RNA sequence: AAAGGAAUUGACGGAAGGGCACCACCAGGAGUGGAGCCUGCGGCUUAAUUUGACUCAACACGGGAAACCUCACCCGGCCCGGACACGGACAGGAUUGACAGAUUGAUAGCUCUUUCUCGAUUCCGUGGGUGGUGGUGCAUGGCCGUUCUUAGUUGGUGGAGCGAUUUGUCUGGUUAAUUCCGAUAACGAACGAGACUCUGGCAUGCUAACUAGUUACGCGACCGGUCGGCGUAACUUCUUAGAGGGACAAGUGGCGUUCAGCCACCCGAGAUUGAGCAAUAACAGGUCUGUGAUGCCCUUAGAUGUCCGGGGCUGCACGCGCGCUACACUGACUGGCUCAGCGUGUGCCUACCCUACGCCGGCAGGCGCGGGUAACCCGUUGAACCCCAUUCGUGAUGGGGAUCGGGGAUUGCAAUUAUUCCCCAUGAACGAGGAAUUCCCAGUAAGUGCGGGUCAUAAGCUUGCGUUGAUUAAGUCCCUGCCCUUUGUACA
């Protein structure tokens, strides 16, 4: 879906931050709840997450109207590719 | 004047640490009021129990009951951090104020 | 019938008409989230910025 | 600020959603149940498993993953969560971890009475007195029915069926 | 699609403003207490709350 | 490619005999069925009057009391939330947003006219998918109802039989009960019943306490007394709620194969308190409309996804059922008086709360300072019926308050097809209901109110709480179902 590209950078940045993601089932609601400054929605966090779900780039689970994002090891190589990093910087569960 | 406050969902296990509380302060014989029981709150939710509606309509009762107590002693207010590391039991959760 | 879509219009290299050569060929959007380069698009009866939705005249 | 009942129910649905969610994760770990104890200088989430080595995936990565998700969903503060693994002494005696494990192979696939067999042979070895299996639908051919696969005793009514039989 | 009539009803005060917290249904909800569950969803998880029948 | 013989278990009968139950009658009570009204269902109309259910085991049932959402359903329109891969496109720009004006029901760049912003996320066809409260509960799970809460069900060693299988589990007595006694080729057991958990009934004996009270005081107020009127030290009777105790057919008389037990009566708070739980195993029972439980089929961009708007489920020559209100003098209407108890109370998601007291109105209400996350404030919860005096005088009357007009307030984005409330007006059958039938055995039926649910507004329904509180039975198989034994089969 056509979003701009500073809220895309901010939700990838996002899963960099902290390694995982989760949203709300939310069609409706107008900000994210950890992303209202930077401006994002949620529904550009949920087929942000499917479009890379459908790569193969995240592992799923729902459960109780939340959603839950695991990361492949080819989503880092490719956070270390999209988002322009040191080679030396991890995330958050493997330090 | 401080009064520690006891909430559980069962007795046996707020009775355990409320005797313990109370034998910890009886003998190091600090002013101790005994426990205070307060009266206790059903929780009911009466539902249905077909999730379709079609039988002889028999009806389901839950319920929940939340036993409340306290005990209050007149001390200094940091010595009253010694008794309430013995109190870590699952269930019964402490509440303190002046 | 039915009801048809909306394709993006083509003018054709008007990226030299909205200048003049020095001298612009149409007139600047006063506004501080736009600016430096922003034109207003000069109608018959009323001028045209996008993006404050701004009328003249 | 919030009322005791608020606060027992809202717990309530916190144990309720974080045993859903264990559990529809944590398939392969051998997941049976979830243990809350809160002391305010860290709040710590025990979790029963009989396999320690699938829950914590590349050198613990998915357990400080499990830390990480539970700090995001719930609200929790910044370093107040840590997440441990306790194990279990008897798999043949929490229904979960068998009923985990019968799902697992019936999944990946056997002949369905032979499944059901080495599950209540494994039991009535373990030292349980009884057990009862019923898997049921549609086994032979396009028509379900019930199969039921009993040994020893087992008890059914009054209150001894709250502390003595354990059910999945 | 405008972002303007698009959701613009209010979801205040309706039973469309409320749902079951578990399975995204709105139809015989339990609203004490803050539950918010169906009544489906009470009766799965009713002795992990710690509501006995007794 | 079986037709047939003998024998076992089961199902079934338009056979014989026992047993149980107020979902049976008998003793009887309140009723229902006839009457206006709320509400569900059958039809009838509609553009739609969405839908599942049709004997208990459908019809106040989907916790379904829908003004929008709900919401499926109709009329018209926006929307990708078609995720990825192959190819077309493309920085001479893939393309997102958009003012005035035609359009529309619309302040929908919806589209057309018109021509600015944005800059590789994005657009074009393929494949594959996604979404569904769309079907089929006759592909299914989970769960629930029902046979059935009736008292049934099964191993081990032993007997009988070549064998399927049988006895154990029965002629009888007894039990609420395959509960027991007794008879006895059976002896010992397991599940169900019972035990068990929760509640009700007792305690001057324990533990006891400014968020609970008693009482001896000290003072104030009123003509020894009254004070819920203001504050102190001893106690745990009243409040709260734990730990143990307590009732066991134990004591007595009688009946009784002197055995199970049954009946009667003292001492006693109490000599069947009530609910949860619930076996073998089955039905083509209901539910794909609780489900991101689902298998397949379906539709998938002039959508059955998804949103916004008017409409619908509420319609009525008409049935059937749940209910409410009454047909009055034990009453009605007006004043006075005095008493409860289960419980609810400021919310991740999210606007939605219990209300004291003072001022203004005849009401719904308007306005402000307060208290409360609760044994603290509403709250001594000053509840209704019942009680004590006034009037009315058997009349369709002052019962009945159905239908029907104008007005005021509250909720809400919005009350028309009146949501609710109050003021005034209007006075319909109905005078105690026929064949059939429903429910019930002690704090019971019934009379009467108060909390919870649903809820922005809220109860003729449901779920509980108490209050006033009886007649009648202490049994039978006549009726209605059901189980069991013997018996018949060409039925499995
Ligand atoms: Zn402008
Ligand atoms: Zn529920």
């Amino acid at each position: 879906m056509l979003m701009p590209k500073k809220n895309r950078i901010a939700i990838y940045e996002l899963l960099f931050k902290e390694g995982v993601m989760v949203a709300k089932k939310d069609v409706h609601m107008p900000k994210h709840p950890e992303l209202a400054d930077k401006n994002v929605p949620n529904l550009h966090v949920m087929k942000a997450m499917q479009s890379l779900k459908s790569r193969g780039y995240v592992k799923e689970q729902f459960a109780w109207r939340h959603f839950y994002w695991y990361l492949t090891n080819e989503g880092i190589q490719y956070l270390r590719d999209y988002l322009h990093l040191p080679p030396e910087i991890v995330p958050a569960t493997l330090r | 004047r401080i009064r520690i406050t006891l909430t559980s969902r069962n007795v046996k296990s707020l009775e355990k640490v409320c005797a313990d509380l109370i034998r910890g302060a009886k003998e190091k014989n600090l002013k101790v009021k005994g426990p205070v029981r307060m009266p206790t709150k059903t929780l009911r939710i009466t539902t249905r129990k077909t999730p379709c509606g079609e039988g002889s309509k028999t009806w389901d009762r839950f319920q929940m009951r939340i036993h409340k107590r306290l005990i209050d002693l007149h001390s200094p207010s940091e010595i009253v951090k010694q008794i309430t590391s013995i109190s870590i039991e699952p269930g019964v959760e402490v509440e303190v104020t002046i | 019938p039915k009801k048809n879509k909306h394709k993006r219009k083509k003018v054709k290299l008007a990226v030299l008409k909205y200048y003049k050569v020095i001298s612009r060929l149409r007139r600047e959007c006063p506004s501080d989230e736009c600016g430096a380069g922003v034109f207003m698009a000069s109608h018959f009866d009323r001028h045209y910025c996008g993006k404050c939705c701004l009328t003249y005249c | 600020q919030i009322s005791k009942k608020r606060k027992f129910v809202a717990d309530g649905i916190f144990k309720a959603e974080l045993n859903e969610f264990l559990t529809r994760e944590l398939a392969e770990d051998g997941y049976s149940g979830v243990e809350v104890r809160v002391t305010p200088t860290r709040t710590e989430i025990i979790i029963l498993a009989t396999r320690t080595q699938n829950v914590l995936g590349e050198k613990g990565r998915r357990i400080r993953e499990l830390t990480a998700v539970v700090q995001k969903r719930f609200g929790f503060p910044e370093g107040s969560v840590e997440l441990y693994a306790e194990k279990v002494a008897t798999r043949g005696l929490c229904a979960i971890a068998q009923a985990e494990s019968l799902r697992y192979k019936l999944l990946g696939g056997l002949a369905v009475r032979r499944a059901c067999y080495g599950v209540l042979r494994f039991i009535m070895e373990s030292g349980a007195k009884g057990c009862e299996v019923v898997v049921s639908g549609k086994l032979r051919g396009q028509r379900a029915k019930s199969m039921k696969f009993v040994d020893g005793l087992m008890i059914h009514s009054g209150d001894p069926v709250n502390y003595y039989v354990d059910t999945a | 699609g405008h972002q303007q009539l698009y959701w613009s009803h209010p979801r205040k005060f309706g039973q469309g403003s409320r749902s079951c917290r578990v399975c995204s249904n709105r139809h015989g909800l339990i609203r004490k207490y803050g539950l918010n569950m169906c009544r489906q969803c009470f009766r799965q998880y009713a002795k992990d709350i710690g509501f006995i029948k007794l």
